DNA sequence: CCACTGTTACATTGTAACGGCA
DNA sequence: TGCCGTTACAATGTAACAGTGG
């Protein structure tokens, strides 16, 4: 009985072990969930339909997203910078902040003189719109230049 | 729960586009008939836009024709016609595009879509796991005392 | 004093800061920690004084004073 | 095979690596002619953000003898990287005065235990001297 | 002072650290302008073969930040230095598991001594034993 | 007081040597 | 054998504490 007083032993320094583990996760859920709360997993971030999938998919999946990237924010240097340094795995808030630096950044470039959604996804539209009136204006410029 | 577990993610994923599809529209979708509803509403707006951009199309080649042979105001009629020109053209666009992710969501996602949710009854049925572990101390106590 | 670690590590388990907690509230509906929030509330405060807490008196915390009642 | 390789990660790996060996002076190369040297460091500082041709550039342009400690030096980085997400499995770096470390490394040849079991023995021989003390 | 500070020593120490940490991307330079900055740093790769010099561009360039970081690595190189010579007065770096840097850790500051210390105590008290059973 | 120096306890990255396994 | 995890270092950089003298 003594051997099993031991193994009872073994399972409380494992259960301590695991309580550690928990109590830093949510130490490091705090901060990250505050900054967050800016409307970024209101429902971008919180993708439920992935709570069904092994990490081993889930890493593959961020690292073809990171692939992408590095093509994608080639010109920009601060993105770039940020997206730099959410590769570290001990540092878990960097990779929401650079979301945040990504909208953040999507918000700046907005030229607001004539687009105002705040929210980047729905610049595309007011984009678009643009697109087709400065081709018409294109197409009056190249017909006045003929002139 | 094995058998609803593997039903939740598709589940989630195809209400999760229809909530997002539903947030692209003025109107919320809770049914199939609805859907077509909404679905021809949106085919007949484009038709309506389609004929009132040829329309104003035809004014603007007639205007533009008008400039051509020569005036002032010509050029402000030709500016309006194109504000409205485009202000015409993107509506077309945006109501083919709406149609045709309501095409695709009826493809794919019809045969779970307005479904009961099943993380819900997981829910409960795990909670059953739970109470029903009581009924395994409360039924093992039962036999360990009274032997 | 001692206290200050439970009001520490309530904040640092719920997001709010020190002061927002309010003795007459309960972490189970007025602080927004979910019954998951809550477990892992009691549990990070089972860590932190190198105790144990049985799941009956564990399950006594769902206002704010009793995390001292127990502890003092 | 425990830890699975991603590419996209692993290749910035091995671009920054090379970047690095090659400010430090190191011959990436394996062209003796400063000039062909040149042109292939110039076309691997421009093939930043690419893993599916750094793995290409490794391939033609790699100097030979460097291929071992990069292959040991992305595994040590792997091993790390994904030892870093948890407490428990991180690893603390300390210094020892060299008699202390000389005593120690004597005892864990001795009894062909690691550092860190010959520390937990000692540790625990410790508390058994205490308890039979106390 | 217990080590002799070398002039024509250290000042090659501080070059050397001003070009790694530049050419890591940091901004030694307390400009905020890219040419005065990009200048300032050309001067200081010119002044590679006169360490004496590079006092001077420190007080006249040197990041306002970096002086702290500075008295410290330049230190700790010296005291390393001056230690390499004999083998007794070097020092070993050894990696430990968590769980068993964790245990040693709370032992070292509960008898409030240096780790090296507590090893020798723990390996010490082995070797008793041993030499008991040995006499 | 204040600054400068010595020391310890880490981190960070790289490398060589073992040993397991297809 | 060649890849892959693992250990035991080396070299350098930093933060924090303890001393020392101006
Ligand atoms: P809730 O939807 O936040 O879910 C809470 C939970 C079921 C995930 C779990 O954390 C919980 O509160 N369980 C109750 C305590 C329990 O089940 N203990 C088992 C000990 S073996």
């Amino acid at each position: 009985m003594e051997n099993v007083q031991k193994k009872l032993r073994k399972l409380e320094r494992d259960y301590y072990q695991i309580r550690e583990q928990v109590v830093s996760a949510k130490a490091g859920w705090c901060a990250v969930m505050r900054m967050v709360k800016d409307n970024g997993v209101e429902r971008r971030l919180h993708r439920r339909e992935l709570a069904y999938m092994e990490g081993g998919a889930l890493r593959s999946m961020s690292d073809k997203a990171l692939g992408a990237l590095r093509l994608a924010v080639a010109d920009n240097e601060h993105l770039r910078d940020a997206l730099r340094l959410s590769e570290d795995p001990k540092r878990p808030e960097r990779k929401v902040q650079f979301f945040i630096a990504v909208y953040q950044h999507l918000r700046e470039r907005i030229r607001q003189d004539i687009i105002r959604t705040d929210d980047p996804v729905d610049a595309i539209e007011q984009m678009e719109i643009e697109l087709a009136r400065l081709t018409e204006e294109l197409t009056a410029r190249e017909q006045k230049l003929a002139i | 729960i094995q058998s609803l577990t593997a039903r939740a993610p598709v589940w989630l994923a195809a209400q999760d586009t229809l909530n997002q599809l539903c947030e692209q529209s003025g109107e919320t979708l809770a049914s199939s008939n609805d859907v077509t509803e909404y679905m021809q509403q949106l085919l007949e707006r484009e038709r309506e836009a389609t004929v009132e951009r040829d329309e104003v199309a035809a004014q603007k080649r007639e205007l533009e024709k008008q400039i051509e042979r020569l005036l002032e105001a010509l050029n402000l009629e030709r500016d309006a016609l194109a504000e409205r020109y485009a202000t015409l053209s993107f509506d077309v666009q945006k109501i083919q595009r709406a149609h045709q992710a309501f095409s695709q969501f009826v493809g794919k996602h019809l045969s779970v879509a307005f479904d009961t949710d099943p993380e819900a009854e997981i829910r409960e049925l795990r909670q059953r796991h739970t109470e029903l572990e009581r009924e395994v101390s409360r039924f093992e106590d039962q036999t360990q005392q009274q032997r | 004093t001692i206290e200050e670690r439970v009001k520490k590590i309530i904040g640092e388990q719920l997001g709010v800061k020190q002061e927002e907690v309010t003795n007459n509230a309960s972490f189970v509906e007025d602080l927004g920690a979910d019954s998951l929030d809550t477990v892992e509330l009691v549990m990070a405060l089972e860590e932190e004084f190198d105790t144990e807490i049985p799941d009956e008196e564990a399950e006594k915390i769902t206002t704010v004073q009793a995390a001292i009642d127990y502890i003092n | 095979m425990k830890y699975q390789q991603l590419e996209n990660l692993e290749c910035g790996w091995k671009w920054a690596y090379l970047i690095r060996k090659h400010q430090e002076g190191e011959p990436i190369t394996k062209y003796i002619e400063n000039s062909a040297a040149h042109a292939a460091v110039d076309k691997l500082i421009k093939l930043e953000s690419e893993p599916v041709r750094v793995l290409e550039w490794i391939e033609q342009h790699m100097n030979p003898d460097l291929f071992n400690r990069m292959k040991q030096t992305i595994r040590a980085r792997r091993k790390r990287h994904f030892n870093a997400e948890h407490q428990h499995t991180r690893k603390k770096s300390i210094d020892l005065d060299f008699p202390v470390w000389h005593r120690l490394s004597a005892l864990s040849q001795r009894r062909g235990n690691t550092l860190s079991e010959t520390i937990v023995q000692l540790i625990e021989d410790a508390e058994r001297k205490e308890k039979y003390a106390n």
